[PDB]
């Protein structure tokens, strides 16, 4: 609803680099993951729409529920 | 242990003296809990922030798949990737986590019995990475039964990297629950499966869920007999000796075969 997962083009390899394009548009930072080209975040609507417009990023998407295919 | 053991056919790798040693299955559930006096947890981690205990199950599944892997392959280590809390839900984020963990780890064999009816290109990312690392990648396949023509493939058992596993009885007819679909792999024993429970437990399980590790344990069993193998190799060999059941559509290539896989 406001977590979300925040994919980048080449050269944002480092946590720092997908770190300081997320706080530049008003986004806070949960996780960088270290093979997939993405990071965790809680974003506003105002960064959302931002962090889609940015040239760094390659997709903005939920942060979605999985769950157990138990009964 | 169950029923499945001997449906899937392990006993013939275990006759040879295959059981699974040296092999690494990471388990990415609810934890696997610290309460068995044989589930040789041999690590893990956990990245659902407000559960920081892997060892701790406080859903009871994760216990329960994790029993099932070391049923089919005994000699196995488990790792514990908490990646899902006590009301059996996570984040993307935190399944994304522990594959990475995986990863990094150098696991041979990855399971997932956990799905959601839509995808996350990272988590995609994740799974296909895992894959191109060398990973064998099982995940329960659903537990939404038919709709139609439509496939009920749950995500990320319907990503194309992934091994699918639907669910079949002890007389191998398709549980209806079993998601189906053009994405759905191969068949295990996925009703009424006995394992590990929480608090020293043991009992019966039904879901997709119970029939993935199953699959994870044929292919350390596999791995075991045949170290050289690659995971594209592995998974191969489960899907193209599979006893065929039936139409592709609600069983894939049908009940996987692990004496038949292994030669
Ligand atoms: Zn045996
Ligand atoms: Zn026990
Ligand atoms: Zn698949
Ligand atoms: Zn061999």
């Amino acid at each position: 609803e406001k977590k979300y997962i925040v994919g980048f083009k080449q050269g944002f390899k480092s946590c720092a680099k997908k770190e300081d394009v997320i706080s530049e548009k008003g986004g806070k930072l949960q996780k960088c993951f270290k093979y997939v080209d993405a990071a965790s975040a809680t974003l506003n609507e105002k960064a959302v729409e931002e962090l889609k417009k940015d040239p760094s990023v390659a997709y903005v998407e939920e942060d979605k529920l999985y769950r157990a295919l138990s009964a | 242990v169950s029923y499945g053991v001997a449906q899937i056919k392990a006993p013939a790798l275990h006759s040879q003296g295959y059981t699974g040693s040296n092999v690494k299955v990471a388990v990415l559930a609810s934890g696997i809990d610290s309460s068995h006096p044989d589930l040789n947890v041999a690590g893990g981690a956990s990245f659902v922030p407000s559960e920081t205990n892997p060892f701790q199950d406080n859903n009871s599944h994760g216990t329960h798949v994790a029993g099932t892997v070391l049923a089919v392959a005994p000699s196995a280590s488990l790792y514990a990737v908490k990646v899902l809390g006590a009301d059996g839900s996570g984040q993307a984020s935190w399944i994304i986590n522990g594959i990475e963990w995986a990863i990094a780890n150098n696991m041979d064999v990855i399971n997932m019995s956990l799905g959601s009816p839509s995808g996350s290109a990272a988590l995609k990312a994740a799974v296909d990475k895992a894959v191109a690392s060398g990973v064998v990648v099982v995940a329960a396949a659903g537990n939404s039964g038919t709709s139609g023509s439509s496939s009920t493939v749950s995500y990320p058992a319907k990503y194309p990297s992934v091994i699918a596993v639907g669910a079949v009885d002890s007389s191998n007819q398709r549980a209806p629950f079993s998601s189906v679909g053009p994405e759905l792999d191969v068949m295990a024993p996925g009703v009424s499966i006995c394992s590990t429970l929480p608090g020293g437990k043991y009992g019966a399980l039904s879901g997709t869920a119970m029939a993935s590790p199953h699959v994870a344990g044929a292919a350390a069993l596999i791995l075991s007999k045949h170290p050289n193998w690659t995971n594209t190799q592995v998974r191969s060999s489960l899907e193209n000796t599979a006893t065929k059941l039936g139409d592709s559509f609600y069983y894939g290539k049908g009940l996987i075969n692990v004496e038949a896989a292994a030669q």
